[PDB]
């Protein structure tokens, strides 16, 4: 079955409108994935990056580089930034200027939003070629962290205990009887959003979903972790050893970890259905 | 700044809150994205969350403004958003000049809306109208003020017929009708006596009594000018809502009947001067009284039972200081003498009432008209002048 | 006869007021028409109120960006 | 009642005619009042860039 064709004409027919129906890319992201060449035009517009109507992607791209070059080149005056300066080290800069947040020289020790920052940076630089695009994108997505979801990411971690006794209880259990529950890396699965944990290939497929408004993807994709990992995690039997092994999954399951993840996701919360 | 002023609204001086409710009113206008949103959140915070009265004040005045301005082009959208969804509680409100000023609000709004959201208007004006054991003489007055939104609400109700009469759908004016003479009603059925009552029952009966109807069944009101405008869809004619343009039936056998409840219950008399001064013009039409379930026999009862009994002047207050039972036949003959009209239409007890009437008054000042009306009762009523 | 005169009337004077109507909506299209066009115009307005604040801006931080360089340079 | 009858038949398929051309007024307002919205939408869309 040539699902993929579908999937993409029906993107191409929601792109092709005048105006771009952020609620139906909303929907779409949630049900599918984004093609590759799509990803980056939808998640700038769905993150408020480029508004809906298309006609104003010009100007505003326009404006969205004038601003990257401004702050970049005022970091550059205040020597805060230079051309050896990592990419996504440049990028906690910029917004750390834009929001106000700089320190009096770089020498200050990164807080730890600045380090949740920089790994959705680090993640974000894989996934978008452009590096004003991948800034816009980076910023808006943590901003999302900050602003859509600061009150929705503390409860993902008992969302997570839930979703995993609902599809193994015992592994819970398991877990429980480590008493490694609260020192699982919820910091990295939910403030980070797997950036560092998961492969950009496919930690992708997540952030379209986390873009388009859903959270939650983010519980069923550790859920899926662990549940891929049952063969490790019943032999694992130490609660430092657990989170150790979190922190450094094989990446080679990863494709179908977070495939499933998103399975998981539309069995136990839905599938996403056109509104009428 | 303003939004820091007004996410410390509490403890600002009521002065700070007027400059942020003008400066988001500033904020409100087709021209500013989500102008309808912005005023309902202004609305919701400085009207519904808020109690002190002068930033309601403010912000009322404000939506009367929109209003004022916007209702060219959104009526529907600023009614469905903003006023039926915030000032719906002004009934249970407790701020006296806010309520007045809010029925005023409604009444304005509701004069020129006619669309379906005109139901939802008068549903709050009625909810106000829908209106003490204990009163010291001086606390009377301060009190009596806690009911001028009763005022502004009925008095707008004339404002809305005069224009709602001539103007479709005409469950409209059917509508103000019924509520203005329901009310009119509650008054008897609740024996209200504060003078705010008085004046609401003066000035409803002073624009209801005006209600002409000629050949034609239609029903006219005078304009400033006072020539009478005969309305092209608002009908004084009974129909059955039981089991075409559509017409409205704004019978006058609901008005009658609280005239007849007028000249039985009234003890303002400058309500019955009104009402005895402005019946013998409106018994003229006979189009109203026999369309309509009216009672010719209930009135003349009432008209000479008024006259036989001293009951009447146990009942009357505010009469002029000498007011006296024969100035009560001065005011009741010219009655009678358009009732006349209706021989064919009354019990002949109640003829021989009303002709026994025309006879007690020649003893008084008025004893012209009893002659002249008893000469006129010698030809149509032979039976009973015998 | 009263009622079919009563009939034609009210349709008669709702056909004035109909007419009047569509004059009125017609008006409020006309004057929709220039509205959207003053509100078009009042966001190329806003548009370059907005450029002009940060040319402004820009200029600011230009000043102070050869003032950065020159201390700079002196060090 | 020939000649109020005939009147009365054109005077009310000219209010029927002169209904749906009001109608047709009326849409032409709503559609103009989202074209407004829609204008307003993309005009912040890029002021707020």
């Amino acid at each position: 079955g040539f699902r993929g064709v579908e999937e993409k004409k029906s993107l191409e027919i929601l792109l092709k409108d005048d105006r771009l129906d952020t609620e139906k890319l909303c929907t779409f992201s949630q049900r599918f994935p984004l093609p590759s060449m799509y990803r980056a035009l939808v998640w700038k517009v769905l993150l408020g990056i480029l508004p809906p109507h298309h006609e104003s992607h010009a100007k505003v791209m326009m404006y969205r580089k004038e601003q990257y070059l401004d702050v970049l080149h005022a970091l550059k005056v205040v020597r805060f930034v230079s051309d050896a300066t990592p990419q996504a080290e440049v990028y906690l800069r910029m917004y750390q200027l834009e929001s106000g947040k700089l320190p009096r020289s770089p020498s200050f020790p990164l807080e730890p939003d600045d380090e949740v920052f920089l790994a959705i940076a680090k993640a974000m630089e894989e996934m978008v070629e452009d590096s004003v695009d991948c800034y816009w994108i980076t910023r808006r997505f943590v901003n999302q962290l900050n602003t859509k979801y600061r009150d929705s990411l503390p409860q993902l971690p008992k969302a997570f205990e839930q979703y995993l006794n609902l599809e193994d209880g015992r592994l819970l259990t398991h877990l429980r009887m480590c008493s490694a529950a609260p020192k699982l890396p919820y910091d990295l699965w939910f403030k980070r959003c797997f950036a560092g944990c998961l492969p950009e290939s496919s930690l992708q497929r997540v952030w379209d979903k986390v873009v388009s408004g859903s959270c939650k993807i983010l519980v069923f994709v550790a859920v899926e972790i662990l549940l891929t990992f049952k063969i490790k995690v019943m032999a694992l039997n130490s609660a430092e050893k657990i989170t150790k092994f979190l922190e450094n999954i094989p990446q080679d399951s990863s494709d179908a970890i977070v495939s499933k993840a998103i399975d998981l996701w539309h069995k136990h919360c839905g599938t996403p259905v056109h509104s009428s | 700044y303003f939004e820091l002023v007004e996410r410390c609204a509490d403890q600002r001086p009521e002065s700070s809150l007027l400059n942020l409710i003008s400066y988001r009113a500033q904020s409100i206008h087709p021209a500013k994205d989500g102008w309808i949103q912005n005023l309902q959140a202004l609305m919701e915070r400085f009207f519904r969350s808020e109690s002190r009265g002068a930033v309601r004040i403010k912000v009322l005045d404000v939506l009367s403004f929109v209003l004022l301005i916007n209702r060219q082009f959104y009526e529907e959208e600023l009614i469905n958003s903003v006023v039926i969804s915030q000032l719906s509680h002004i009934p249970e409100d407790k701020d006296h000049q806010v309520r007045k000023l809010a029925t005023q609000l409604l009444v304005d709004l509701a004069e020129g809306c006619h669309t379906h959201h005109f139901n939802s208007l008068l549903d709050i004006i009625e909810k106000v109208m829908a209106r003490p054991p204990e009163l010291e003489e001086r606390d009377v007055a301060a009190y009596s003020a806690s009911l001028e939104d009763v005022k502004t609400a009925v008095l707008g109700l004339l404002v809305i017929l005069q224009t709602k009469l001539y103007t479709l759908p005409a469950s409209h004016a059917t509508r103000v009708y019924e509520m203005l003479v329901s009310h009119i009603q509650l008054h008897y059925k609740h024996s209200y006596t504060l003078p705010i009552a008085s004046s609401i029952r003066l000035q409803a009966f002073d624009f209801l009594l005006l209600l002409r109807a000629d050949s034609l069944h239609r029903l006219g009101l005078p304009n400033k000018d006072g020539v009478v405008r005969f309305s092209p869809y608002c009908v004084c004619d009974y129909m059955e809502p039981e089991r075409a343009v559509r017409l409205g039936s704004v019978p006058y056998s609901l008005l009658f009947r609280v005239l007849l409840q007028c000249l039985k219950q009234e003890s303002d008399w400058k309500v019955l001067k009104l009402v005895l001064g402005r019946l013998p013009e409106s018994l003229r039409y006979k189009v109203l009284i026999f369309t309509s379930p009216c009672s010719v026999d209930q009135l003349c009862s009432a008209l000479c039972s008024m006259l036989s009994g001293p009951k009447t002047l146990e009942r009357l207050r505010g009469a002029p200081e000498g007011f006296s039972r024969t100035d009560l036949h001065l005011a009741v003959v010219p009655v009678l003498t358009a009732l006349i009209s209706y021989h064919n239409y009354l019990d002949k007890t109640k003829q021989r009432e009303m002709v026994y009437c025309l006879e007690q008054g020649l003893i008084h000042r008025c004893a012209s008209q009893c002659v002249v009306a008893l000469s006129i009762c010698s030809v149509e009523m032979p039976d009973i002048i015998i | 006869v009263l009622q079919q005169t009563q009939r034609l009337d009210t349709s008669q004077k709702r056909i004035l007021e109909l007419e009047s109507h569509l004059a009125k909506k017609d008006h409020l299209l006309l004057e929709q028409k220039k509205y959207l066009e003053d509100v078009k115009l009042q966001a190329r307005g806003q548009l370059q109120a907005a450029e002009s604040r940060y040319e402004a801006q820009k200029r600011i931080t230009q000043v102070f960006e050869l003032e950065i360089l020159d201390l700079y340079g002196r060090l």
